[PDB]
């Protein structure tokens, strides 16, 4: 129940930044990856003998509340036009918010999609996604 | 404890990187304990505990010795292991190095040998009638250089009238100078004591002068000067007409600029009730005085500073049988005052068997365990030491520190490079069976292992677990310890109107259950919880059981035809 | 504490009325809905302090004669009780305390401290008058007086200042026993002219209201709820009658008692099982 | 006499006030707060490993009869209309009639939904609920 | 809760204008971005060495109210025969309703698809797909 | 000196500086500008508290 006694992550427990900022008003997150497994198969048996690693496949999603300052757009870590080919590389970092130590990490991300939507009574969302080079976790221990 | 050091004070902000041969070192993981250690150590003030956090702690304070080393062994064992925090005090009893010339004594805030090798001279400063100070600490290349030393602001009297002279009193009881007046024409206009109340600082002094129309005292850029009015120098008839009058206060401006030199401690001489020797400038001389002094015959003492800290485990790095006499008894003292506590120990070279057994004839008691292996060590910079079995202690000690609770350091692999001696089955055998904690070789078809056969205290006896394997008592340990503790908090140290048995034992009971819903033990009998109550006492009698380690299998085969 | 309501209300009552009597302008502000004829006929009999009548106040059945020319008349009435608690449990305490005071004082210069002082010890501190202490003034209490910090406080070494604060006299701590009831009491007022008793009525309505701001109903009698009755003859076997309004108080108070405990527990000793 | 050690609050002991000013003929109130606890269930248990807060929700409700002067609608406090997009925070207290200390107070109070009863036997009431960011008792002794 | 100190984008907040005249019963609004983002990979390693741009598409997507006057076919910013062909290029901005600044501008749109629906209880829909060459974020700053 | 970032620091200072004004013009006009009819030192208290959070 308390802050530091609970052994589970509570989404309240985590920060999120970005170059040495937090994004504010974020409201989900999801990191997929596929190292590519296949089977090895042979005329001897059905059964695979073994398993083995192909291409690595990773990708992470953000969703945000557009804040009529700070946003992805305005903050220049996201593109509309010609000018993404002028963007370098960004890492992601997920942080506990007790110690700011660090949870894990994305290295060399950079976008894949960039979705926008506006409504009548429904609160402007913004979402883009990210594909990148590596996953780390490191210096925790 | 103390952690020693805090910051340096810094000035500019700025990013540098500078190559070299080595690196920071270890650091110490987060831990539920403290690992206390004392061995030969240069650097530290005597008979005082420091906590440190990191190897850098240690070698700027912990200078250097086998200590130092013993700290690497904790921290670098294993990484998924690694010890945690550590409290050290060093057994030498050293002594400062001191300088006493013009007019100041002079002292090293280090203490031992290497603390002869500071120099500090002072120097006059012809530009500005002011003095200069340098110190230089050779050994660690530390230089610090002070200028315009003394002076704080001038005075210049601007009218027509032919004389104006001013005077500073002095106090002979107390060697203090706590008077200031100006003077024009035999005619007085203000005078300041320096003795607190109105004129507490020359701020104000400075303020009060300045709103005089024929006078103006203007401050110095050089060096923060803002001192206390009662660190004023004597002075006895300056003609303020003149140039340029100095209002200086030659100690002041030392005793503050000197508090933040790394190396140095400065004290006004007095002439050897005898007036002040004055502080004036002289050569860039030597500390001398200063030395390791020796260990003490008994280390009782240096123990007993431990006492109220909290380090579960600690080492002593020695062999003498003596000394671990007095930390035997010492952890009985601290274990039944309510401080657990459990100590490794291991001494010699390649020490015989019958030897081991001789300290466990002499020595069996299950708060102390008995390591017997040497070896060597592949060290930071490359350096690998061969060192006797209290350093392997350490190892032992560091690892114990970073595991859990409830895991026991059996079987667990170790870093060692090499052994002076490879016991054999049967060798093994009869050390573990006489309570003597060994390590075994193994070997992969590319790779070697050490390992730690299993947890023994000198205590012999197989019947009880919680006397013979320390994680088992550990575990009872700390579970005993911080329930009462939280007891003592809840009914004692809070204010409680009322209590009963019942419902003590129903606190008992949550505690217990919400341990096995940690996993941190594995099963105990819920009735077999007993409370009594006296008057102002209670007695609570409760049992666990303990958890049970894995440690024989036997395997055979059979071959057969198709 | 039991709590005897009739003594409140006579306690109350009796000085607080001989000052609304005594002015002659918060009297008008109480008649001012009366016509003049009723309200300066009043006001030239009772009001002011040089007023040769007076009002009485009194209880029920007594041996001698009442000023029936306008008097005040209290009679118990009915109790009742509304709400319990769980073992009729109602508050724990460290400290024996008494009542709860409203004092005034003025800042005195001590060396490291202002303090002030108070007639008896001041156990439990509740409140000094628009003073917020700050954690620096480090606000501790000693005997009889309360002590603040004087740093960043020395203009104030002339501080006049109301203090709230509750008798101490033990420090032996104990438990409360109790409950609510729910207690009526009537009051009438009398006189042999209709207009008077109307008037007398109309004052006492006020002075209940000054009642709902006083320390004691504040803290110890809480829910008024009041009840008229009609106008009636209280006599009728005279040379002429007596009227009178009887008017209907409800109060909600404490019956508390005071439960002393001696198990003090302070030594904790931890034995492990032989086996 | 009179034992502080017992006493408790009652209408007659408290105030309600806004920006100063005090409330008149208010009713009643009720506050509510939810901090959406949740257990964690594992594989090998039907008992709850641990609880966990999640959610902070908290919402005031007052009951007040219609002045003639002074009404919500009149004090800016409430809104009608688009009137309500420039009305700003308020905190609403909650204050001891004796000391004038404060027992509980609202921080960031805003306006969820507007009640009026218009009644021919009975006097006109108003009720009004808001819902506010944060709640303090500090302020106290 | 105020208009102007909220920091997110309500719908309220937000105007959307289409050639110098505002979208009368405007419902939604969504624009979605793919810069054909893809993933360098070689013999030496399965990881990806680096993230590069192929192609780039927009898309954005509104939905309307049919009114009985200004709709798109009546007002000309949308076609329903050949006379698509006669159509130049449309461009729509996102507004703040406050102060009339610009949000972010969709360049050069033209029309994909046109759906229309009619039912026996429902107020009638008419949504709009729009293919851009660019968007662009300026005049913010 | 250094001893103080408010006095070295301009931009620390600056933080000092907008936020006390900004707060004293804003209780100026809640309790003096406004018309106020009563007001305790405790209401003060809770007020600053609710600006600082």
């Amino acid at each position: 129940a308390s802050e530091a006694k609970q052994t589970v992550h509570t989404g309240n427990t985590v920060l999120l930044m970005i170059k040495g900022k937090p994004v504010g008003r974020a409201q989900s997150a999801s990191g997929q990856r596929e190292y590519g497994t296949t089977g090895v198969y042979e005329i001897g048996s059905i059964m695979p003998q073994e398993h083995v690693y192909l291409r690595y496949e990773g990708t992470i999603t953000v969703e945000r509340l557009r804040m009529k300052k700070e946003n992805f757009a305005d903050l220049g870590y996201a593109s509309l036009g010609e000018e993404i080919l002028k963007k370098d590389i960004i890492d992601i970092l997920v942080v506990d918010n007790l110690t700011k130590q660090v949870i894990i990490s994305y290295h060399g991300c950079s976008a894949n999609n960039y979705n926008e939507t506006w409504q009548t009574n429904e609160i402007v969302t913004e979402e883009i996604e990210f594909s990148y080079l590596t996953a780390s976790d490191k210096a925790r221990t | 404890a103390v952690e020693p050091f805090p910051r340096r004070p810094i000035t500019r902000p700025h990013a540098s990187i500078e190559v070299d041969t080595s690196g920071i070192g270890g650091s110490a993981g987060s831990s539920e304990k403290v690992f206390c250690l004392i061995g030969q150590a240069e650097g530290g003030e005597p008979n005082t505990v420091y906590e440190l956090r990191n190897y850098s702690q240690a070698k700027r304070l912990f200078r250097s010795g086998e200590l130092l080393d013993a700290i690497e062994l904790a921290w670098g064992s294993n990484p998924n292991y690694t010890a945690g925090r550590i409290l050290a005090m060093r057994i030498e009893d050293a002594k400062p190095a001191s300088a006493e010339i013009g007019g100041l004594k002079i002292t090293s805030k280090i203490y031992g040998n290497v603390a002869n090798n500071i120099q500090v001279g002072l120097e006059k400063n012809t530009l500005s009638d002011s003095l200069r100070l340098r110190v230089i600490f050779q050994d660690d290349r530390f230089n610090e250089v002070y200028d315009n030393i003394g002076n704080i602001f001038t005075i210049k009297y601007k009218g027509e009238e032919a004389n104006a002279t001013f005077s500073v009193e002095h106090d002979e009881e107390t060697q203090k100078a706590s008077r200031l007046v100006l003077k024009v024409g035999d005619q007085e206009v203000k005078s300041y004591d320096l003795t607190g109340g109105a004129y507490d600082y020359t701020n104000a002094i400075i303020t009060d002068i300045n709103q005089l129309p024929d006078f103006e005292a203007k401050l110095s850029p050089f060096g923060d000067k803002n001192l206390e009015s009662s660190k004023l120098d004597k002075i006895e008839n300056a003609n303020i007409k003149d140039k340029a009058v100095y209002v200086k206060a030659v100690f002041g401006d030392l005793e503050k600029q000197t508090a933040y030199n790394g190396i140095v401690s400065f004290e006004q001489l007095n002439a050897e009730t005898s007036p002040i020797k004055t502080i004036e400038p002289f050569e860039l001389t030597k500390l001398k005085g200063g030395t390791n002094g020796e260990p003490p015959a008994t280390w009782a003492d240096k123990l007993d500073k431990f006492a109220h800290e909290g380090g579960y485990y600690i080492v002593p790095l020695s062999s003498k049988q003596s000394v671990h006499a007095e930390v035997a008894s010492f952890v009985k003292e601290r274990s039944d005052a309510g401080e657990p506590m459990r100590a490794i120990v291991g001494g010699g070279f390649n020490e015989s068997k019958e030897q081991l057994f001789g300290r466990q004839a002499s020595l069996s008691n299950p708060r102390v365990s008995l390591v017997a292996n040497s070896g060597t060590f592949v060290m930071d910079d490359g350096r690998k030491n061969h060192v006797p079995a209290y350093m392997v202690a350490v190892a032992l000690g560091g690892l114990a520190s970073g595991l859990e609770i409830g895991e026991s350091i059996t079987f667990k692999p170790l870093r060692v490079s090499s052994l002076d001696q490879i016991y054999e089955s049967i060798d093994l055998d009869e050390l573990n069976e006489n309570g003597i904690i060994s390590i075994e070789f193994v070997r992969n078809r590319t790779n070697t292992f050490f390992r730690i056969v299993d947890d023994v205290t000198t205590f012999n006896d197989k019947s009880d677990p919680v006397k013979a394997e320390m994680a088992v008592g550990e575990a009872n340990d700390f579970l005993v310890s911080e329930l009462k503790v939280q007891l003592e908090d809840q009914f004692i140290g809070t204010r409680t109107i009322n209590t009963s048995a019942s419902i003590i034992k129903d606190f008992i009971q949550s505690y217990l259950g919400r341990k096995k819903r940690d996993n941190e033990i594995q099963d105990f009998p819920a009735e077999d919880v007993q409370v009594i109550v006296e008057g102002n006492e209670a007695r609570i009698s409760m049992t666990v059981y303990p958890i049970r380690s894995f440690k024989k299998i036997s395997v055979s085969l059979v071959y057969k035809q198709q | 504490a039991i709590t005897s309501v009739d003594s409140y209300l006579l306690s109350e009552i009796k000085p607080r009325l001989n000052t609304v009597l005594e002015n002659c302008y918060i009297i008008d502000e109480v008649l001012k809905d009366f016509d003049y004829q009723t309200r300066e006929s009043f006001k030239e009999a009772f009001c002011g302090k040089n007023a040769q009548h007076e009002v009485t106040v009194g209880f029920n059945f007594p041996k001698f004669k009442n000023n029936y020319e306008a008097h005040y008349l209290i009679q118990l009435g009915q109790g009742q009780e509304t709400k319990n608690s769980l073992g009729s449990i109602q508050s724990s305490y460290f400290e024996a305390t008494g009542d709860t005071l409203v004092e005034s004082s003025t800042a005195i210069r001590e060396d490291d401290k202002l303090v002030f002082t108070v007639s008896k010890p001041i156990g439990e501190l509740i409140k000094v008058e628009d003073i917020e202490f700050a954690k620096y003034d480090n606000l501790q209490v000693e005997g009889n007086k309360v002590s603040f910090k004087y740093q960043t406080n020395e203009d104030y070494e002339n501080y006049n200042a109301n203090i709230i604060f509750t008798e101490k006299k033990n420090d032996s701590k104990g438990l409360v026993k109790g409950f609510t009831v729910e207690e009526q009491v009537t009051v009438v007022g009398l006189s042999f002219n209709v207009d008077v008793a109307r008037c007398l009525d109309a004052v006492l309505k006020m002075i209940l209201i000054s009642m709902r701001d006083s320390i004691e109903e504040q803290q110890t009698f809480q829910l008024q709820n009041l009840s008229f009755g009609d106008i009636a003859p209280i006599i009728e076997d005279g040379d002429s009658m007596i009227f009178g309004r009887p008017t209907i108080i409800k109060y909600t108070s404490s019956l508390d008692l005071d439960y002393t405990i001696t198990q003090d527990i302070n030594k904790l000793t931890f034995k492990e099982r032989k086996d």
